[PDB]
């Protein structure tokens, strides 16, 4: 069976905050860079 | 140990193949319909055929084998089924509404008449009545076939049953061999469009109805029913019964009234 | 045309904006008190020490609740429906005008007594003559008679648009394949803009509408001139 | 017209299907199909909550027809009472499965 | 036929620790491996046309 | 609502690392972006 | 309505039974004969290049892209007429 | 282990974490998208190209925040978290299907985003209206890949209905009647009935506007025989039921809410609530042609929409007023849930009245298509749906994860998103009634002013969205775990403690029927 | 000879925003009003008000290609 308890019923680790923080930027910068990159695309076809 | 009657269901990978199996098709459906490639499509047909056999049959399992389908779990997949058949209801709607809208108020590119100039609908007291008739006959068949199982007679389930599935076959081939017949197609306006979309999705409806009374069959050929506990059996046929009343709206709709 | 800094309805040029101007008052009023009702019970509700945590009863303050917000829907209906029949009202045109919406220009036929007509295109900017405004000057405008009940039919030979007037309450979508109708009677002559209001693509933003309402004998030595 | 061979539930169910099926014949109710009717509540008659741990959330609807259900965990030991309207419960647990 | 779901009972109730999309026996387990590979190949497939449609081929 | 004290204190620093990393994970890569539109719609 | 049968003391599976040969079926065999009398290939009609049917606004995904899926060469023309 | 627990899921609170995770990233998808449409309206000119990529942005970011963001969070998420724990369930009705429904989202975000990747995307609009959605006017892929990704959101949600529907009804303890159990759930039960008659319907319009594109159907097309007025029919049949799907939840939500840091045991007036939420969905299914009063229909087809628009304000009046008749005497706790749920109540209000405006066919000839739309549907929208998402994630977090967030900091998230949203919003009245139209990538001269400030208020709420990621990453940081939560007596959802077992109520709660 | 018209007046068979089928009607009903003319021999004059009608109504393109049909024998409407 699986883990329980504060932090434990997550598909992500928080057990070091620093790369909970490069998990968490490289999750929510992905989603906001997206749409930029996807414009830069349609841009540079014509 | 749990002391209520409900199901924990074991950790499953179908709902992870099946919602891939969905992007495979969809992306498939767009790679025909634009990159002449049908690749995509045949393997997105597959895994979700595979899907379906792996999913049902570990309900199955759990209800015939495992005994997990109390009266609770079975009062909820009666629920789940008629829910089920509401919004497939609600989805024909939409097609007798795009019937209604275009036949009641024809536009001048047709001749400002319906059916439009240059169509010439099939006679609806030829095979369409024949459908008619196959349908709702079958409909008799599978209250028998329920009668059956329920007296626990085993011989008379089977053979009720097949005599249904008989029906719904000869359902399908006629519409098969009307489809082909038809001097008119789906690319002939709107009377064309309206026709073979919703005849064409009602089709499809017949066939998985069908498909689901032959597993039906081979479930009873293999002793799985009781004669008191059949939930497959009773959403097969709430399904049948659906195809059917469908059918009817259909015939008076579109074969009848609007010919 | 709006202003700089605008906060309303431009100017109504048409007795049938004047209503609606009114009646846009009427409404904004009720808008503004039930709003600020609001706004005034949540600070009155949360601006007390004391208090009272018990069950309360709510059938008898539900009544009053519904009742009077059924009453207030119903001073706005009113007005609202007379303005909708009025804008309904036969009235006989002494001229049809008929314009299609294409991608990215307007097309306009006065087919009454001559087979007149013309396209209409927006001012490119790079283009514009000292005073014009940008995106919104048309090289051929729609001349016609003021003072007068005018029949506008509206259509599309591609996709949908939209035929709007702001200053003369007009807004008629253009569908292909449909005869869209609408009545437009300016009270005063004048330049009157508008644009093309339903996403239609690339050039959406660039197919204004600009109309140019002059004396009846100016409209007629117009049409003559521009066959 | 008429003939057998198919299972009946008394021959063929399983697993949980069969023990509620069973247990329902001997009029006892193990897997809490049933909603159980209360007694006055009293010090003396209160109402006898079956668990089979040592503590199970009571929900209690303190007047019929009431919206609000008041929820509490109920401790083996000494009978609890509704926060709200006071009615006892005293918890009676183990077993179910022998 | 005969009456078999006895048996089958018997073998889907075996306590393995199996979960029932693989508790049939190896079978189960050859066409869930089949299974999943079509999908995830299907999926990398998908992602490759996307990639190839996303550009222009003038 | 009560809560014991954190197992793992964010002091004031660590507090502006990780705003100050959670602020640029938004702000650079539109930034970038935004800041060659024109190398872009014509190129 | 009522119908004009009887029955009612009690439908079970012998009932269902009795309906399924006596009713049903019998209307089934009925239909097919119908059926299978007013069929007869109809002579098809002079074809007419009417601009609201055989649309073809993007080929189709199969055969040469001008092709109903059903495309029966006897009585369905193609945009230019019928085949030979 | 991992595979089978994130991937294999059969729980219902793992399942509502794995939808609260998609529709957070979907909201940093909607907000870039947001901000491209305030950039290039920031000032006067053009600044990305023609209408044609401004409207690409347009639709996805519509797209994106309603059926990636909104419905995700609110259902699939505080749903499957707490509908199940709220009247004692063991798990939903069918856990695995349950699954299916999350699963079926990331391949409706792919093709949604390949829409946009491939040709010059789908510049329709959210509500792809032929002849610009047809195969000559968006030639290519594009429409057929955002139809697919509307077919998948689909049957997602209509699953999704199917198991809320059946767990409300059929797994609540024996004596607990269904005017027993909390007005979330009964807002859970009412969207899931909405969603489950509303969505065929635009299933089977798309159906016909793939099949005009691909099989040369005429359904939509003039030369056929057919009308472009049909579609929109068939989309706002959908459409109008789409917008209270997207606000229920939420209703739900304000009153737990409300109720709780007013510190009440009960809601003012349960079945008056019940009954308003009943109303609102009824009524929502024969409203829509509200959306075509400038299509040319009938007068008295016009009278008759605009009359029953109106009738609903009766019952969301008497749940506005129930909210406050819930604060009432209350010992309220300032905690920022309470803050975001009264800025939801006020918002809201001003939003729904600005719709009761639009009611009007008369007025609505010249407010339709213009930002006065914008301003309303926004007000709703961005300030009524996101402020209840935001209540209730600051309210729960601590449930769900068992760590407790920093109060101050989410007070100045609330500040700072709460100047954002008015000032983005509430110049685009002016806008309105001015006479702007909607989806346009420039504007004439006269506009400048509001557009410019509108822009400005967009920034806001960006470093709103910004701040917001980091408090939550403060939480997991910290780990200050929560020990004791007050009410729990009228609020069974955090009684199993913070986080909750894996499984909960494997022995069901007791309740006598007395 | 009756007429001195402006623009085709209100008819109370469509009162409607949608006058899509005044313009068709009319068209049909002076082609049809011309061929009675001219073929019992007869003056083409008398089909003058349907004209008037559907030339005030009728988009050019729409008449156009109902010509273009007329001549090419898809015309759908009866004549
Ligand atoms: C897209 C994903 C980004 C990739 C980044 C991951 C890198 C992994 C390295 C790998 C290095 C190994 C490290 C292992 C352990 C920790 C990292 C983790 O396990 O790795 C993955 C885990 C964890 O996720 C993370 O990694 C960090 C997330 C932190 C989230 C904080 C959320 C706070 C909000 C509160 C939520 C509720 C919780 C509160 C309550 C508590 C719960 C009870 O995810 C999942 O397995 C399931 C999530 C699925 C879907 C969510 C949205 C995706 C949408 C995509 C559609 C795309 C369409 C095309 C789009 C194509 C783009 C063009
Ligand atoms: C940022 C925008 C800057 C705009 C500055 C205006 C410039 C004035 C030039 C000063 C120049 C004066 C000369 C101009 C007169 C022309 C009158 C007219 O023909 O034009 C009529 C127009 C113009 O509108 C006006 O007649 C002025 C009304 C202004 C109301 C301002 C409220 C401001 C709140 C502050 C922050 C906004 C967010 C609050 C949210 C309120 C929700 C609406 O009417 C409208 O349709 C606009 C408003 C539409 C819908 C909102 C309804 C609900 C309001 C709720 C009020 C809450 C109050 C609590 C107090 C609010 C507490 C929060
Ligand atoms: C959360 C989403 C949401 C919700 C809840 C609503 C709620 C309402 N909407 Fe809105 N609406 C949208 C989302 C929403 N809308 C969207 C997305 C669009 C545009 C779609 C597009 O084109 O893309 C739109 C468009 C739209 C239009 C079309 C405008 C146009 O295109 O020209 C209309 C027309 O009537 C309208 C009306 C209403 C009304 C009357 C309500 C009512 O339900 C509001 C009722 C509430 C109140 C009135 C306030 C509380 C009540 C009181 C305090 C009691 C006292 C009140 C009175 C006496 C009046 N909406
Ligand atoms: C729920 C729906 C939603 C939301 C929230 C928003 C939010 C915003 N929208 Fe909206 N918008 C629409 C739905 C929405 N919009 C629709 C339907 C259209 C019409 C499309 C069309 O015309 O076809 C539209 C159109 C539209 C236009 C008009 C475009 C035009 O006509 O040309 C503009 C212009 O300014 C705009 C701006 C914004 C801005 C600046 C925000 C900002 O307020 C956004 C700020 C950020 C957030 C509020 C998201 C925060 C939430 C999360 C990130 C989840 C967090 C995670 C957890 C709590 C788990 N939008
Ligand atoms: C191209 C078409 C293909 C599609 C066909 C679709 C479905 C058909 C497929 C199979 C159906 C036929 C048989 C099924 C298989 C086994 C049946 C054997 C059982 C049997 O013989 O049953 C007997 C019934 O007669 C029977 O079949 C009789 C069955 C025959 C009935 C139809 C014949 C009609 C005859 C003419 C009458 C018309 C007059 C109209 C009257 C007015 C009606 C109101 C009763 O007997 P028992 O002693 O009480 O029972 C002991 C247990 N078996
Ligand atoms: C025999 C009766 C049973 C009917 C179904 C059997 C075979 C057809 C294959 C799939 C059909 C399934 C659903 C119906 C979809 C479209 C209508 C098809 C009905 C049909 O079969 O119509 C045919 C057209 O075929 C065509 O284009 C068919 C081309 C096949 C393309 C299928 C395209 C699929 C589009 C799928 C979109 C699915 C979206 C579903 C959403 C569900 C809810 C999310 C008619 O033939 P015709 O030559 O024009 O005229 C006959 C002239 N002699
Ligand atoms: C049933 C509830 C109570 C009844 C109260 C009224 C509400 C719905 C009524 C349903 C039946 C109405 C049919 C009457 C037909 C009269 C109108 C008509 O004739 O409308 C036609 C289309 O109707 C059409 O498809 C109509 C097709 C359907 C549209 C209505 C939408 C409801 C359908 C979904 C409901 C789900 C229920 C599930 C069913 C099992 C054509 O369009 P017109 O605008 O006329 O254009 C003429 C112009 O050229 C001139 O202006
Ligand atoms: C060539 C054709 C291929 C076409 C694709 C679709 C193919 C087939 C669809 C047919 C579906 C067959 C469904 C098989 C279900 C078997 C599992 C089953 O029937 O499971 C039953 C439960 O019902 C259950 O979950 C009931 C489960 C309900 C499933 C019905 C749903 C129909 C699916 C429709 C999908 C398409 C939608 C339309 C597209 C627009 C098991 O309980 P019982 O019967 O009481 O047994 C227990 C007793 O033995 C105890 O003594
Ligand atoms: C190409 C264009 C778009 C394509 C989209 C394709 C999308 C998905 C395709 C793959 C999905 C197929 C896999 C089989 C799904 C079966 C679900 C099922 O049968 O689910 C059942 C519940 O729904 C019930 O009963 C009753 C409900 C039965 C629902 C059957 C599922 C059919 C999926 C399609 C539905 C379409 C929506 C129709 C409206 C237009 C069982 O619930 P579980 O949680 O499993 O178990 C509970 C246990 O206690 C049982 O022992
Ligand atoms: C709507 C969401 C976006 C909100 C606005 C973004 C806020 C500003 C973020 C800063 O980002 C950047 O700033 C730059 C400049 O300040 C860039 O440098 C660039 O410019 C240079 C300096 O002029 C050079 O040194 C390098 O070549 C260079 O690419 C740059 O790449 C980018 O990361
Ligand atoms: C073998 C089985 C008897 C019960 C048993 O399995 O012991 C018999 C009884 C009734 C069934 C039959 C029914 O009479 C209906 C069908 C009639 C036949 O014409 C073909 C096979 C047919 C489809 C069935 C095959 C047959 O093998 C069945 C399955
Ligand atoms: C009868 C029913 C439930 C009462 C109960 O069993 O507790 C109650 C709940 C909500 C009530 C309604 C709401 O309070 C709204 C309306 C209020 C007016 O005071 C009367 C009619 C009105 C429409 C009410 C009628 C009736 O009293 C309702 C429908
Ligand atoms: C809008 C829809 C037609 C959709 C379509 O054209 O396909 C039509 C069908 C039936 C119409 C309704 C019915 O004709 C009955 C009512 C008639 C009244 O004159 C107006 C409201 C009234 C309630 C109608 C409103 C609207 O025009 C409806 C609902
Ligand atoms: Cu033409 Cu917008
Ligand atoms: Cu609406
Ligand atoms: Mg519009
Ligand atoms: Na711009
Ligand atoms: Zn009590």
């Amino acid at each position: 069976h699986y883990e329980e308890g504060p932090g434990k019923n997550i598909p992500f680790s928080v057990e070091n905050k620093w790369r909970l923080l490069a998990m968490m930027t490289l999750f929510f910068g992905s989603g906001f860079a997206a749409p930029f990159f996807i414009v830069r695309h349609q841009l540079l076809k014509k | 140990h749990q002391t209520h009657a409900y199901h924990m269901v074991n950790p499953s990978p179908w709902p992870l193949t099946g919602a891939l199996s969905a992007l495979l098709m969809t992306s498939g459906l767009t790679m025909w319909f634009h990159f002449n490639s049908m690749t995509l499509l045949m393997i997105g047909l597959t895994t979700n055929m595979l899907t379906m056999y792996q999913w049902w049959r570990d309900v199955i399992r759990e209800s015939t084998f495992q005994g997990h389908h109390t009266p609770a779990v079975q009062k909820g997949l009666r629920y789940g089924m008629i829910l089920f058949i509401i919004s497939e209801v609600l989805f024909f709607t939409g097609f007798f509404w795009a019937f209604y809208h275009s036949s009641l108020a024809p536009t001048p590119e047709l001749g400002g008449c319906w059916p439009p100039t240059g169509i010439h609908p099939l006679n609806p007291l030829e095979v369409p009545l024949l459908n008619t008739s196959v349908l709702l006959a079958s409909g008799v068949s599978i209250t028998w076939a329920h009668h059956s199982l329920m007296e626990g007679d085993r011989k008379h389930m089977l053979q009720a049953l097949f005599i249904t599935i008989t029906l719904g076959v000869y359902f399908t081939l006629l519409q098969a061999s009307e489809y082909y017949e038809a001097p008119f197609t789906i690319s002939d306006g709107v009377y064309g469009s309206t026709f073979f979309v919703a005849t064409g999705f009602h089709g499809l409806h017949v066939i998985i109805g069908s498909t689901f009374l032959i597993v039906c069959f081979f479930r009873q050929l293999k002793f799985h029913f009781t004669s008191n506990h059949h939930f497959g059996f009773e959403a097969a046929a709430w399904y049948w019964h659906f195809v059917d009343v469908v059918w009817l709206f259909l015939y008076v709709s579109i074969y009848w009234w609007g010919s | 045309m709006a202003y700089p800094m605008q906060l309303g309805f431009q100017d109504a040029t048409s007795p049938i904006m004047e209503e609606l101007l009114h009646f846009h008052d009427h409404t904004l009023m009720i808008v503004f008190l039930i709003s600020s009702l609001v706004l005034y019970i949540i600070s009155l509700m949360l601006t007390t020490k004391l208090t009272h945590t018990s069950t309360m009863d709510a059938q008898e303050v539900e009544t009053i609740w519904t009742i009077l917000p059924a009453i207030i829907l119903i001073l706005i209906a009113l007005p609202s429906l007379r303005i909708l029949y009025m804008m309904d009202e036969i009235n006989n045109p002494s001229l049809t005008v008929k314009t299609m919406g294409h991608q990215w220009y307007w097309s306009y036929e006065y087919t009454d007594y001559e087979d007149l007509s013309f396209d209409s295109y927006m001012i490119p900017t790079s283009e514009l003559k000292p005073g014009e405004l940008r995106l919104l000057e048309v090289d051929n405008r729609v001349v016609l008679p003021m003072e007068m009940t005018i029949r506008m039919l509206v259509s599309s030979e591609d996709v949908l648009h939209s035929w709007a007037v702001p200053s003369l309450g007009l807004k008629t979508d253009a569908i292909p394949g449909r005869l869209n109708q609408t009545t437009l009677m300016s009270s005063r002559p004048g330049l009157y803009y508008g644009q093309c209001s339903e996403i239609c693509g690339s050039n959406h933003s660039f197919m204004p509408i600009v109309l140019e309402l002059v004396p009846l004998k100016y409209f007629e030595k117009w049409s003559a001139s521009m066959l | 017209a008429s003939g057998g061979g198919v299972p009946t539930d008394e021959e063929q169910a399983t697993g949980l299907e069969r023990e509620v099926m069973l247990a329902a014949r001997k009029g006892q109710d193990p897997y809490n199909i049933l909603a159980p009717k209360a007694t006055s509540g009293t010090k003396e008659d209160p109402n006898l909550v079956p668990s089979i741990t040592n503590k199970r959330i009571v929900g209690c609807i303190c007047e019929e027809d009431n919206s609000t259900v008041i929820w509490f965990w109920l401790h083996k030991g000494e009978a609890q009472r509704c926060p709200s309207c006071g009615t006892h419960y005293k918890l009676v647990p183990h077993q179910l499965a022998h | 036929f005969e009456n078999r779901v006895a048996e089958k009972q018997k073998l889907f109730q075996e306590d393995n620790g199996l979960p029932v999309h693989l508790k049939g026996g190896a079978t189960d387990n050859i066409l869930y491996r089949v299974t999943m590979t079509l999908c995830l190949g299907g999926t990398l497939y998908s992602l490759y046309c996307l990639g190839w449609a996303s550009f222009p081929h003038k | 609502i009560t809560a014991k004290p954190a197992k793992t204190p964010t002091s004031p620093k660590e507090q502006a690392i990780g705003l100050s990393v959670t602020f640029l994970s938004f702000l650079l890569p539109a930034g970038w972006v935004l800041y060659h539109l024109d190398n872009y719609k014509k190129s | 309505a009522s119908a004009a049968k009887g029955d009612h003391g009690g439908t079970g599976a012998r009932t269902w039974r009795f309906l399924t040969f006596g009713l049903a079926l019998p209307s089934v065999a009925l239909c097919t004969l119908n059926s299978w009398l007013h069929s007869g290939h109809r002579e098809r009609p002079a074809f007419i290049p009417y601009h609201h049917l055989r649309i073809r606004t993007k080929p189709f995904s199969w055969g040469d892209g001008n092709h109903t899926f059903f495309h029966n060469p006897r009585v369905n023309p193609l945009p230019t007429g019928y085949e030979k | 282990m991992f595979i089978n627990r994130w991937l294999f899921s059969t729980n219902h609170k793992d399942i509502g974490t794995l939808y609260l995770l998609f529709g957070a990233w979907a909201g940093m998808v909607g907000t870039a998208l947001s901000l491209l449409i305030r950039a290039e309206l920031g000032q006067p000119g053009t600044l990305l190209g023609d209408d044609q990529i401004y409207n690409v942005v347009v639709t996805a970011h519509a797209f994106v925040m309603i059926f990636f963001m909104v419905m995700p969070i609110m259902i699939g998420g505080f749903g499957n978290w707490l509908v199940p724990l709220m009247i004692g369930a063991p798990d939903m009705a069918f856990p695995r299907m349950n699954n299916m429904s999350f699963w079926l989202l990331p391949p409706s975000f792919l093709l949604l985003l390949a829409s946009s990747m491939v040709e010059a995307g789908a510049g329709t609009g959210w509500t792809v209206y032929p002849p610009l959605a047809g195969n000559l006017a968006h030639a290519g892929a594009s429409v057929d890949l955002t139809i697919f990704s509307l077919h998948l959101a689909g049957v997602s949600s209509i699953l999704g209905a199917i198991n809320f529907i059946t767990t409300i009804i059929n797994m609540k303890p024996p004596a607990m009647s269904q005017y027993q159990t909390p007005l979330f759930v009964w807002s859970v039960m009412i969207t899931a009935v909405l969603l489950l008659l509303s969505l065929p319907v635009l299933a089977a319009g798309i159906t016909m506007l793939l099949t005009d594109r691909n099989l040369n159907t005429t359904f939509f097309d003039p030369a056929g025989g057919g009308d472009p007025i049909l579609y929109q029919h068939l989309f706002w049949f959908f459409g109008h039921p789409e917008v209270y799907i997207l606000i229920l939840p939420g209703f739900g939500m304000i009153s737990h809410i409300v109720t709780y840091y007013s510190g009440k045991k009960e809601p003012f007036g349960y079945m008056g609530m019940v009954w308003a939420m009943m109303s609102i969905g009824f009524l929502g299914f024969i409203v829509w042609a509200h959306h075509m009063f400038t299509v040319g229909m009938d007068v008295d087809t016009r009278a008759y929409f605009t009359s029953a628009t109106m009738i609903i304000a009766i019952p969301t009046g008497v749940k506005v007023f129930s909210w406050l008749a819930t604060l009432h005497g209350g010992n309220i706790k300032w905690s920022p849930a309470m803050m975001w749920a009264l800025g939801f109540i006020f918002l809201f209000t001003v939003g729904g009245l600005t719709g009761i405006v639009l009611a009007n066919s008369s007025l609505d000839i010249v407010l339709h298509d213009t930002y006065y739309v914008v301003a309303h549907f926004h007000y709703v929208l961005s300030m009524g749906a996101v402020f209840a998402i935001m209540g209730g994630f600051v309210h729960w977090f601590p449930l769900f994860s068992g760590y407790t967030l920093n109060d101050t900091w989410a007070k100045i998230h609330f500040a700072i998103m709460f100047v954002g949203v008015n000032m983005t919003f509430f110049p685009q009245h002016f806008l309105g009634l001015s006479g702007m139209p909607r989806r346009y990538s420039d504007y004439p001269d006269a506009y400048t002013m509001w557009n410019t400030i509108s822009s400005m208020g967009s920034f806001i709420s960006l470093t709103a969205v910004m701040l917001m990621v980091f408090i939550i990453w403060e939480a997991f940081a910290s780990k200050r775990e929560v020990l004791t939560v007050d009410l729990t007596t009228t609020n069974l959802e955090w009684l199993n403690g913070c986080p909750p077992p894996y499984h909960t109520f494997e022995e069901p709660t007791y309740v006598n029927l007395k | 000879k009756i007429k001195n018209y402006q623009t085709a007046p209100f008819d109370s068979r469509f009162p409607n925003q949608n006058q899509t089928r005044n313009c068709w009607q009319n068209y049909l009903d002076f082609h049809r009003c011309e061929k009675a003319m001219t073929a019992k021999g007869g003056d083409v004059s008398v089909c003058e008000w349907y004209r008037r009608v559907y030339k005030s109504l009728c988009p050019i393109s729409w008449v156009s290609t109902w010509d273009d049909r007329r001549a090419e024998g898809t015309f759908p409407g009866k004549i």
